[PDB]
């Protein structure tokens, strides 16, 4: 019938290609702090996540609510000095 | 590694190259050996002159000998690639090809059976285990 | 700064494993398929066998023949091995786990799939010989021909997402694959994929050209390693690419219900568990592929190059001139153009 | 044609200085042009920036001069990864 | 940080240093693959001012099918050439230099707009002062490049579609009506 | 309009706005609770929003300095809904906002959270969330039953308060 | 840092180091009878120059052209949603342009090469 | 889509008074630069009277 | 709504003497109003290429000796032929839309055509399945490409609001 | 051996000539010429019968046509 040494490389395969997938997506989760990768990342969504940046304070996505924000909220407001393109 | 992939070039040319068709059959199979037949010589370990050799033709085994990268052997195959053969007293045959390439193994055997020439191999394969490339080194 | 070098670390190790165990499965696989067994000599059960070449073909002198340029004939293994490997990046295992994420990943996969062609071509002067010259002219004249259709065939499957993201194409994929209304297309997408790597039922470099080995016949050593890792990170890239525009990519099923009975919050046991799952399917999406593929090398014989072109531009392409014509204006009929 | 198409599909840099210039125009004869002038001026330099560039070599051969330099509210540079730090 | 700043003069250099050896290489292949090596400096130069799409469009077409193009005419074909000796170019080397000189000024010169031909050429220099980048938040959508080309190309000038379909038809009916030899 | 290339820097200034503007409250909502509460914002805050971009359309160029006294207005406003919702259901909308933290803040991920917070707020903030421009006998999506296109993983919470809110009958 | 650039920095090193292991740790050993081209075991001159087909040059010359539409179609799948009802049958134009071109390309059977291994079709008259 | 134009005035307030305070602060801090000898600070390159803001700065 | 031409057009700008119809008319309505002597046009030029190249081979034939020409090329013939009658009919009858010709005929049409449709509670030219920037730049595309019919043949069939008249 | 009719002596004969004979060919350009035919005449009959076009999506933000009337609310 089968035969499992024809199916045994495929087995190794199919081994390191599903361990190398989860523990990648363990890695992912531990660079976000506990939440999922953004697949597709919009200019608006870019301009977004820059602003959230600045809100929570120092931290990637951690996503504070807030009624009103702080004070130093309006003062960390970044401009970007791009160079001279020569 | 020198043992577990083995890679002879596809020289045979006459009677001994069927039995050499048999070690690639599926009874006797040589893939489960780690054998196959990359068929240059630039890429082969080892020759196998399977078959007679001819007055015309010791130059174009010399320089199909000549190719190979260093690290190489070959074995004879047969009774017609050592010593002649059936066709010692001809004029047109070379007396085995120890007169033409240095051969480290014969097999022995008019159609040396798949058995014999799996034997050969086995035989080689222990003349690579004690070829000592960096204990040669240290000079032993 | 140290994750992001040991995701790379790790996914490094486990496609170069990956591409060496291809060629044991092979062996083992086109055994079976004529009744012999692989080899089984050099591991518990034949495993490591390819670690058995590699060791000894590391060993082996490199002998640079004097009609040769000496650096071309050694930096066009690096190029070929460079360009078959830099391709791993966009595929996802997962959605959104790629090596760099970036916006437009089929035009990258699409565009490094153009350099491959350049190995075969430039290592024919390499060593120039007027039998060597001609046959590398017939192997770059096929390996052209049908990466046309196969570039095509991908934007005839982009007319349906209109976004070069690879992610948002398997996302989208989540209502229906797109072998299932494509059915033709999976065909003409695998033998077009067959001819491609050059594989031995559309190849005549090989084994039929007046070189014994086809254009790489000179060699020994390291410009044949990588060669033989190109030719086979080439197999399981082509699978890739069959895995997500037109197999799906890491989707299998549902699933929601199957973790509304497990778990009960988001836990790095679940994301781990959830990566499996989408890893797995990929993984069988690709092995099924790369089996497609060793079985179609044991039955048949091989192609005259007139057979070839014949086949490539009278036959498949006007079909394609069809197919370009009919699912836009499938598309068109009904209300429905996708939105970016 | 693409006379003021952006990289978006929107209205370029320069569309509002362009189409105040078109609105002079439009409105205006030949041998009047004459007052078209400063449309014309604000257009070319939206374009390039000459007297942009100009002005500011003119306050930098200054700011090169003090030995006292910045009596102000300062502008502070901060790297990438420090956009709302503190 | 500042480590990468200079990347853009570095191509700028090393685009240069490329074209050198294109036009002196003993074997024709040999400078047509350093030709390649200059379209992937371009394609370098392309991501670095901030043109992503077009690399990859210059990697596939001009990489991908002309050079392919290229060198697989000089393959078959037989091309003679004579090596960068001294005594055949150095009567070459006076009109080199003033050409040079000329050639580079005169392209620095048009853009530039003073009627006083110095001040046309420093202008060309005055570029370090850097351009503030701010946020406007009116799009709201991913209108990427590609999509603002394929909505020009196919509204406002479906016409140089059309035509640049003449013009390819034109590409495939010469080579073809050239090298047929008809019965 | 263009993104930042080759070597951007970014910089901040210490400065204050002048004495002449009065001062307003900035919105600290984050992208997935801004993404809630945006259709909410829309609905209190229409004749504000398109004051606003009304004002800057009809001085062109002046943009900037001579809107600024109605772009004060629609910041507070929005400040007013989103603290209202905060003090009406904070739960609610932070089991909405959590589940779209995950699925790429994708709206199609979070039907079952949203249709508790949609619920909850025309209860007691009696604000309801419409899509314009769409003409009848077209059904809105949020609204539809069996769509094709399901996330990949239901978030546990809104599932188990889903379930809770029919046992509930408030549902 | 992304972790995009440190793969396209790092499959050169594995390839230059498992290239440097090769030429460090084998034996170099050459002579001339090692050295020259391999064809079968026996030596020949080569020809300086060799004729060729039409077709092996036209399939390559012939290859940019259906290229250069294929990175045409490009463009429009990207915007295929805003150009609706209106860009479709522009591309279907252009298309069609294209077609009949191939058309003429497989009419004229150029990518054919014929044989003359004809079988001596004229009969035999006698006298 | 209607999502983010019911947010779009709300950011375009914010990222607007931040472009006029920043722009302020510009024009004070190259007043107070130019101290002593004669120099339009205020006066715009631009000869309509419109407000726009300030680019192409010395680089920091 | 769909119906704003968001455009300044001019407003019954006349090219000729005569009053005009449209500043580009469909080519429904085009196909529509074309006179008896128009279809003769067309018969005219479908008659005219074979008996053209029976003619021309009758003056001076290819091989030496008269012979007709084959049906293979006077199939073309007739093909071509009503090509040019279709495009001259077109181009005649688009003229009298422009008022560069006489249109006292088809301008009584027109006013009976466009009180239908006020009576029939529908739009003045028709609803498009496009957004209206595309029924603007489809018909900037379209916009007097009657001349320039040499070149390349280019045809209206986008519903768009404008059309050089009030109302 | 299988002759070529032409397309004009018979037109059905060629067609099935074709069909059975050069089948790429035929049914390359049958699937392409289902494609323009079937987006001429299948449309209006989808408009009519199967469900009508759908509104146009936004591309920026919509601007109404007004002249700015006074709002009350949030002045201090
Ligand atoms: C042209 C003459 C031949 C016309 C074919 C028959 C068309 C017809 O009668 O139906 C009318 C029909 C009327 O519809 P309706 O029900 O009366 O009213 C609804 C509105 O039309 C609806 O308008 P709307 O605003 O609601 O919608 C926008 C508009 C969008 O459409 C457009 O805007 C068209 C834009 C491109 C115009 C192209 C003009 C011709 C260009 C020629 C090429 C130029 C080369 C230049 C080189 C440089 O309409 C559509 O959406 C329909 C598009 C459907 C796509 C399918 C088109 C198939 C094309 C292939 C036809 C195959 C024919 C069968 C085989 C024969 O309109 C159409 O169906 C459009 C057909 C478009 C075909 C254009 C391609 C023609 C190519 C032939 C050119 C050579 C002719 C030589 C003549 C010699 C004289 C010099
Ligand atoms: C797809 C989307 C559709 C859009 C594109 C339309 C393409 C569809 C064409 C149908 C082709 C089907 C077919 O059976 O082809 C078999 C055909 C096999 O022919 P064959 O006999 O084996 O050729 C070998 C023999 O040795 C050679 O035998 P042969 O030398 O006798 O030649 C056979 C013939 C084979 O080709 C054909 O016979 C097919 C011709 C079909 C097209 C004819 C359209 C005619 C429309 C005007 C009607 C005027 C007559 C009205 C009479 C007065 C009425 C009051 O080859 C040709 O001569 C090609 C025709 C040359 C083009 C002439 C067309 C003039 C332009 C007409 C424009 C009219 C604009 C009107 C204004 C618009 C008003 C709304 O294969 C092809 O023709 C290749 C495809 C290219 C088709 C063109
Ligand atoms: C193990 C586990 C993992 C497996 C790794 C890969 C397997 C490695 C196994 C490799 C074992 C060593 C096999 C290599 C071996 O014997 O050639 C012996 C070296 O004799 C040692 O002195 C031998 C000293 C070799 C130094 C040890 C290197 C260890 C491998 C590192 C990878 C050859 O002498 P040789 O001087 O005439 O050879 C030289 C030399 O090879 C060339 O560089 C010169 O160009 C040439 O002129 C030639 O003369
Ligand atoms: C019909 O007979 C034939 C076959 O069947 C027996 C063949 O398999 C074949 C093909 C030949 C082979 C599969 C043997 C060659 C296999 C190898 C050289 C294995 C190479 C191994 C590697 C490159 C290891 C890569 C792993 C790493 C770099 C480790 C990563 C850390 C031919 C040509 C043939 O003619
Ligand atoms: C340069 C080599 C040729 C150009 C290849 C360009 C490939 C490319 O498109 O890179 C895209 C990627 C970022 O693109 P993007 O899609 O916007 O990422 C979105 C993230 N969410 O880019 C990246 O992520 C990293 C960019 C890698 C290439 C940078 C190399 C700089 C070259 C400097 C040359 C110095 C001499
Ligand atoms: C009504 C609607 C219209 C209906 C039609 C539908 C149209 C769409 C269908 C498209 C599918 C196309 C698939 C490819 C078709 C290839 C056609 C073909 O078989 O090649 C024919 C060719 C002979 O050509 P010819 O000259 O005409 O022969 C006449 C003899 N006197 O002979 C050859 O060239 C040799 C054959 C080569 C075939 C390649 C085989 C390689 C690999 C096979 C893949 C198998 C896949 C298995 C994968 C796993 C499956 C579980
Ligand atoms: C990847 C890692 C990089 C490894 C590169 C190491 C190069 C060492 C090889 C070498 O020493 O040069 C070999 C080269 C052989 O060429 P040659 O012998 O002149 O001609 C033979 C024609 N049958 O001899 C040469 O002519 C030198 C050409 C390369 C120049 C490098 C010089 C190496 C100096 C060694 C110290
Ligand atoms: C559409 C574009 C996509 C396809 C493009 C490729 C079309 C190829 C046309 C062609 O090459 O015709 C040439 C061929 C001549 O055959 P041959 O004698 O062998 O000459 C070869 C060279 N010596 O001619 C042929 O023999 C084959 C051509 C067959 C044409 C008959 C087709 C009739 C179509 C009816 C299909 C109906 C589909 C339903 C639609 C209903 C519409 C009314
Ligand atoms: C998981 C993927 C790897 C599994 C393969 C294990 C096979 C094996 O470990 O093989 C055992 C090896 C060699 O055994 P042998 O003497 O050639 O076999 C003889 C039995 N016969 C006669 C049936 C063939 O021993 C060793 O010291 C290997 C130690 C280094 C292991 C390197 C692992 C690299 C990954
Ligand atoms: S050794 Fe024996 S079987 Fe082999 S070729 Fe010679 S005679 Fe024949």
């Amino acid at each position: 019938a089968i035969p499992f040494e024809a199916l045994l490389p495929y087995g190794i395969i199919f081994g390191l290609l599903t361990a190398g997938g989860g523990a990648m997506q363990v890695l992912h989760v531990y660079r976000n702090g506990g939440v999922r990768d953004r697949f597709a990342i919009d200019q608006w969504d870019s301009q977004m996540m820059e602003r959230d940046l600045r809100l929570n304070g120092g931290q990637g996505r951690k996503q504070v609510d807030q009624a009103t924000a702080p004070e130093a909220f309006k003062h960390n407001h970044v401009w970007k000095s791009e160079r001279p393109l020569i | 590694a020198r043992q577990g992939s083995f890679w002879p070039v596809t020289f045979g040319l006459a009677c001994c190259a069927v039995e050499m068709m048999h070690v690639s059959a599926p009874r006797y199979d040589q893939d489960r050996l780690g054998i196959i037949f990359r068929a240059s010589p630039r890429q082969s370990d080892i020759m196998i002159v399977a078959g007679t050799l001819t007055n015309k033709m010791a130059p174009v085994l010399r320089q199909v000998y000549d190719q190979m990268p260093e690290p190489r052997w070959v074995i004879s195959m047969g009774s017609c690639a050592n010593g002649g053969g059936y066709y010692h007293f001809s004029y047109s045959v070379v007396r085995g090809c120890d007169r033409i390439v240095p051969v480290d193994v014969y097999v022995p055997g008019c159609p040396p059976t798949s058995e014999a020439l799996m034997y050969g191999v086995f035989q080689l394969q222990r003349k690579m285990r004690n070829t000592k490339i960096t204990r040669m080194w240290y000079r032993k | 700064m140290i994750i992001n070098i040991v995701e790379i670390l790790i996914f490094l190790v486990c496609v170069l494993f990956s591409v060496a165990y291809l060629t044991v499965a092979e062996r083992k696989t086109l055994a079976y398929m004529q009744r012999r067994l692989g080899p089984n000599f050099v591991g518990y059960y034949g495993l490591l066998q390819a670690f058995a070449d590699a060791v000894k073909l590391l060993l082996k002198e490199i002998v640079l023949p004097k009609e040769s340029n000496y650096i071309i004939l050694v930096i066009s293994p690096l190029i070929t091995l460079i360009t078959a490997l830099i391709g791993w990046v966009v595929i996802p295992l997962g959605p959104g786990i790629t090596l760099g994420e970036l916006n437009l990943g089929i035009l990258f996969s699409l565009a490094i799939g153009s350099l491959g062609v350049f190995g075969s071509l430039l290592s024919g002067w390499s060593s120039n010989s007027k039998y060597s010259l001609l046959g590398s002219i017939r192997s770059t004249a096929q390996l052209i021909s049908y990466e046309l259709i196969l570039t095509s065939i991908f934007i005839i499957i982009i007319m349906f997402v209109s976004s070069l993201n690879i992610t948002t194409i398997i996302e989208t994929q989540r209502v229906v694959w797109y072998c299932i209304p494509l059915l033709p297309l999976l065909l003409i997408f695998f033998i077009a994929s067959v001819a491609e790597t050059a594989r031995p039922p559309f190849d005549l470099t090989e084994s039929e050209s007046e070189l014994v080995a086809g254009y790489f016949t000179e060699y020994s050593g390291s410009p044949f390693v990588f060669f033989f890792l190109a030719e086979y990170s080439n197999i399981i890239l082509i699978s890739a690419f069959n895995g997500y525009l037109l197999l799906g990519g890491y989707l299998s099923f549902n699933y929601s219900y199957l973790f509304n009975i497990l778990f009960n919050d988001y836990s790095y046991v679940s994301f781990l568990f959830e990566g499996l799952i989408n890893s797995s399917a990929y993984a069988i999406k690709l092995v099924f592929l790369m089996f497609s593929f060793i079985w179609v090398r044991a039955a048949f014989p091989r192609f005259t190059y007139d057979n070839l072109i014949n086949f490539c531009w009278i036959i498949l392409l006007p079909l394609l001139f069809g197919i370009f014509l009919i699912i836009p204006s499938t598309l068109y009929i009904f209300d429905s153009f996708p939105t970016l | 044609t693409a006379a003021g198409i952006s990289l978006t599909g929107g209205r370029n840099r320069c569309f509002s200085e362009w189409q105040s210039f078109m609105h002079c125009t439009a409105k205006t004869d030949a041998k009047s042009r004459a007052q078209c002038l400063p449309n014309f001026e604000d257009y070319m330099e939206c374009l390039h920036h000459t007297k942009e560039k100009a002005r500011l070599r003119e306050i930098e051969s200054v700011l090169k001069q003090k030995k006292e330099g910045l009596e102000a509210p300062p502008v502070k540079v901060i790297p990438v990864k420090a956009i709302g730090l503190v | 940080m500042y480590l990468t700043y200079y990347f853009i003069e570095i191509t700028i250099f090393l685009a240069i240093l490329c074209t050198i050896f294109i036009i002196s290489a003993k074997n024709p292949m040999v400078s047509i693959l350093y030709m390649i090596a200059l379209f992937v400096i371009a394609a370098m130069y392309l991501y670095l001012i901030g043109l992503g799409i077009f690399s990859l469009l210059y990697i596939m077409i001009y990489i991908g099918a002309i050079a392919v193009l290229f060198l697989f005419i000089i393959t078959l074909l037989d091309i003679n050439s004579t090596e960068l000796s001294v005594k055949s170019n150095i009567r070459d080397l006076p009109l080199v230099l003033i050409s040079l000189i000329v050639l580079t000024i005169s392209g620095l010169m048009i853009y530039s707009n003073d009627s006083i031909l110095i001040n046309k050429l420093l202008e060309a220099f005055g570029n370090d002062y850097n351009t503030i980048i701010t946020q406007d938040w009116f799009n709201i959508e991913n209108t990427t490049l590609l999509t603002t080309i394929g909505n020009v190309l196919l509204t406002n000038n479906a016409f140089i579609l059309l035509v640049l379909a003449i013009v390819l038809l034109l590409g495939i009916i010469g080579p073809i009506s050239i090298t047929m030899k008809h019965k | 309009p263009r993104e930042a290339a080759a070597h951007w820097v970014p910089f901040e200034d210490k400065a204050n706005m002048p004495d002449n503007v009065p001062d307003v409250v900035e919105v600290g909502a984050t992208s997935a609770p801004l993404l809630s509460a945006s259709y909410f914002i829309g609905a209190k805050c229409k004749p504000y929003n398109d004051d606003f971009m009304l004002c800057r359309e009809e001085s062109q160029g002046s943009g900037a300095i001579d809107c600024l006294k109605e772009g004060r207005r629609v910041t507070r406003c929005a400040v007013s809904v989103i603290e209202d919702i905060n003090k009406s259901c904070l739960d609610e909308f932070r089991l909405h906002w959590q589940c779209l933290e995950q699925n790429n803040h994708q709206l199609s991920g979070c039907r079952k959270a949203e249709a508790l917070l949609n619920k909850c707020v025309f209860t007691k903030l009696n604000l309801e969330k419409k899509i314009p421009g769409l003409r009848p006998d077209e059904e809105p999506v949020f609204l539809k039953k069996d769509p094709w296109i399901k996330p990949a993983v239901d978030d546990f919470k809104s599932v188990r308060a889903y379930a809770e809110a029919k046992k509930n009958g408030t549902l | 840092m992304n972790t995009f650039i440190i793969f396209i920095i790092l499959i050169p090193i594995v390839g230059f180091a498992l290239l440097a292991v090769n030429i460090l740790l084998a034996v170099y050993k050459p002579y001339n009878e090692k050295l020259g081209a391999f064809e079968c075991g026996l030596t020949s001159f080569n020809q300086t120059r060799l004729a060729f087909n039409a077709a092996f040059i036209l399939v390559a010359i012939l290859f940019l052209p259906f290229d250069l539409e294929i990175s045409t179609l490009l463009p429009y799948v990207m915007s295929i949603y805003l150009v609706s009802n209106y860009g479709f049958t522009i591309v279907l134009l252009f298309l069609l342009i294209l077609i009949i071109g191939f058309v003429y390309e497989i009419n004229t059977n150029a990518l054919k090469i014929n044989k003359h291994n004809k079988p001596n079709t004229d009969s035999l008259i006698y006298k | 889509l209607w999502a983010r134009i019911y947010l779009m005035p709300l950011l375009q307030a914010e990222e607007d008074r931040q472009t006029v305070r920043r722009s302020i602060a510009q024009l004070e801090r190259e007043k107070e630069i130019m101290k002593g000898t004669g120099f339009d600070v205020d006066k715009s390159v631009y000869n309509d009277g419109k407000f726009h803001a300030p680019a192409l700065m010395i680089p920091p | 709504s769909s119906s704003t031409p968001l455009v300044k057009t001019s407003v019954n700008y006349s090219y000729g003497d005569y009053p005009l119809i449209d500043a580009d008319p469909h080519f429904k309505r085009v196909v529509g109003y074309m006179r008896p002597s128009d279809y003769g046009v067309i018969g005219l030029a479908t008659a005219a290429l074979p008996a053209g190249i029976c003619f021309a081979e009758w003056l001076d034939p290819v091989k030496g000796k008269f012979a007709r020409p084959s049906v293979k090329f006077l199939r073309v013939a007739t093909m071509l032929g009503f090509a040019v009658g279709f495009g001259a009919a077109y181009a005649r009858s688009s003229l009298r839309f422009f008022g560069v010709t006489e249109n006292a005929r088809e301008y009584k049409k027109d006013e009976a055509q466009m009180a239908a449709r006020k009576a029939a509670g529908l739009e003045p030219y028709g609803t498009s399945s496009l957004t209206p920037e595309l029924q603007e730049i489809a018909a900037k595309n379209s916009a007097h490409s009657i001349a320039g019919l040499f070149i390349f043949p280019w045809f209206n069939f986008v519903n768009h609001p404008y059309h050089g008249r009030e109302q | 051996i299988n002759a070529n009719p032409g397309f004009w002596n018979g037109p059905f004969r060629y067609l099935r000539w074709s069909a059975h004979n050069r089948p790429h060919l035929f049914f390359a350009f049958a699937i392409g010429i289902a494609g323009p035919v079937a987006a001429l005449t299948l449309t209006p009959l989808r408009r009519k019968y199967l469900y009508p076009d759908h509104s146009p999506l936004p591309q920026s933000y919509p601007l109404p046509q007004r002249a700015r009337e006074g709002l009350t609310g949030f002045d201090d």
